[PDB]
Parts: C-alpha cells; structure tokens; sequence
C-alpha cells in the first residue's frame, strides 16, 4: 500500500518542493507520480521510478529506494498547482492519499 | 459512459471507448475518485488477461472487454453507498522490464451516484 506526506504544501513560485511516499513492502523501483490539475483527470509525470514522460518538463524528477520515493519540483511554476498522487505497482497497484500543492501568493 | 444515480443494491454497466490504439495490444483498468478526492483501484487485468480486484468490490464488480469493438466494461452489482465516485479507465504500460503497473489515463470520467 502507500502513505503520502505531506497532505498540504504551500509553496512560493520559484520554490522547490518535495513529496514523498512510503510503502509496506519492497517495491524495487516500480512507482509513478500523477498530477490531477483541478477540474481534470489525472496525468502522468514520472513512471518506473524516475522517468519523465514525453511532454513533462524537467523541473519534475523522481527518486527513491526500498520503500521511500520522492517527487521533486525544482522551480515551481503556476501551472503546477493541483493534487499529486504516487502510484505504486511493484507489489499490487495502489495510490497514495494525495498532496495538494497550493501557490503562495501576495 | 453508463453512469448516473443509483439506489443502493442496484446494478450498472459502465463502458469505455478506446481509439487510436487497440485493446488487442493494450490493457485497460478501472480507477475511481470519490467526492473527497481519494483515488481507488477498482479492477485490473494482466498481460495474460487475468483479472484482479480488491476486496472492496470483489464478488460485485466484473471487468471485461471486447478486443474487437474496442470496449472496456465495468459491471457493478449490489451497489453500495461507498461506490459513489467518478469512474475512469486507463491503459497500463511498463517499459522497464517488469509488470505493466501504471494506469495511464485517457478517460474523462463518468459520475456514478448511489443514494
């Protein structure tokens, strides 16, 4: 299964952010990350651990070992707000609870 | 499609129309999102065409497909209040030497409401 922390993530434009997930058994590197922009269906960002899909910009990167995997956004841009979900498919195909990224503004 | 309002215990069949890729070389999966935004895996088939479900819907939901007409089906039976949610279908990929684990979207949803 999966645990995603943190639940909410206030971040300023330009800032970096990190979201992580943990699992209950060893899952090699089989892990994806989804972005569900508001009012839309989710979309893929990284799969099999760390592997930018063919339209995702390189500000997103993935990493992780054993049971903990992290998604990193180096420079947060406006389009990146919404709820992120990790999806883990080494053992058996489960989603993390979600981390809502909100843009800190004036 | 196939969604709508539901009285508890009812039955319903959702569909999912795929295009440009065929179901003969692609797999499709059912994932829902409840109103409190939580995402759940409903049902899956392997590359060998074997099916699996979680306990939650085990025995009630029945995933199926038509490689000819390019259709994916979800036949929910004995609906409960907790099945209320948006239902999506996705194709799975793997490119990595292992299980085709990740459900890659292409569905726009279809809201089922059990009340």
């Amino acid at each position: 299964l999966m645990t995603q922390i943190p639940s909410l993530l206030s971040a300023s434009v330009g800032d970096r952010v990190t979201l992580n997930c943990k699992a209950s058994h060893n899952i090699n590197k089989n892990l994806e990350w989804y972005q569900q922009k508001l009012g839309e269906a989710p979309k893929l960002l990284i799969y099999y651990a760390n592997n930018l899909q063919t339209g995702i910009s390189s500000r997103f990167s993935g990493s992780g070992s054993g049971t903990d995997y992290t998604l990193t956004i180096s420079s947060l841009q406006p389009e990146d707000v919404a709820t992120y979900y990790c999806y883990q498919y080494n053992s058996g195909h489960t989603f993390g609870a979600g981390t809502k990224l909100e843009l800190k503004r004036a | 499609s196939g969604p709508g309002l539901v009285q508890p215990s009812q039955t319903l069949s959702l569909t999912c129309t795929v295009s440009g890729f065929s179901l003969t070389s692609y797999g499709v999966s059912w994932v829902r999102q409840p109103p409190g935004k939580g995402l759940e895996w409903i049902g899956t088939m392997w590359n060998d065409g074997d099916t699996d479900y979680h306990s939650a819907l085990r025995s009630r939901l029945s995933i199926s497909r038509d490689s000819s007409k390019s259709q994916v089906l979800l036949k929910m039976n004995s609906l409960q209040t907790e099945d209320t949610a948006m239902y999506f279908c996705a194709r799975s990929q793997l490119p990595g030497y292992n299980l085709r684990g990740w459900f890659v979207y292409w569905g726009q949803g279809t809201l089922v409401i059990v009340s």
